[PDB]
């Protein structure tokens, strides 16, 4: 189902500077409502292709982006997840992963932004974990 | 040729770390590569720290990320760059 087109629907939440932060604690963070704005309606044919809009809409939100060094800044403009804290990554995952609340093996929304968090590589294992 | 750091001078570390900073490359794989390869390399306990969440007062352009491991390395007895 992660490989069938879907339009992204939802409406996300406010966020702040601390919006990465959130990331390693709890759920997750949740999509920004001002990310879910730009990508409403928009046809993807993968949830990898979803996920590259994300990280280029942070690249180009002002309020997003300034929060992130010149070398991550570069990463996001090429569409790339960015780099977390040191202690927030596991082996060769280095990087925040985009995580389904309800679970997409339970029937959960694939392109639906109030179903999707962002994690850190640490937090998205420990979640999973049971 | 990129073993470990006494395999590059310090004019060939920096091309590596410029390319890393401006993630020039093809994907996200490159350069997650890229950064590991990086850690390995300095052995830094920063680790990708160096290049993406700075400590306060350190320069964290291509140039300012080179010579705190070089200094870092001549500080905690291990070998330099190559020449
Ligand atoms: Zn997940």
């Amino acid at each position: 189902k992660r490989n069938k087109p879907g339009k992204a629907t939802g409406k996300g939440k406010p966020v702040g500077d601390k919006w990465l932060d959130d990331a390693g604690k709890d759920s997750g963070a949740p999509i920004p409502d001002r990310i879910a704005d730009k990508l409403r309606d928009k046809e993807f044919k993968s949830f990898d292709d979803f996920r590259k809009a994300v990280w280029e809409e942070v690249s180009k939100d002002p309020e997003l982006s300034k929060n992130l060094n010149p070398s991550n800044k570069s990463s996001v403009s090429k569409g790339y997840s960015p780099f977390t804290p040191k202690n927030q990554q596991v082996g060769g995952r280095k990087v925040y992963e985009l995580h389904h609340d309800k679970p997409i093996s339970q029937g959960g929304e694939v392109y639906d932004m109030d179903n999707i968090r962002v994690t850190t590589p640490k937090r998205h294992i420990d979640i999973h974990r049971g | 040729l990129k073993h470990s750091i006494s395999d590059y001078t310090e004019a060939e570390f920096l091309q590596l770390v410029t390319t890393i900073c401006n993630a020039d490359t093809s994907s996200e794989e490159e350069l997650v590569k890229l950064v590991t390869h990086f850690e390995e390399m300095t052995e830094h306990p920063s680790g990708s720290a160096l290049i993406y969440y700075p400590k306060e007062g350190d320069d964290d352009s291509p140039s300012g990320i080179v010579n705190t491991v070089k200094q870092w390395r001549a500080a905690n007895g291990k070998s330099g760059f190559k020449q």
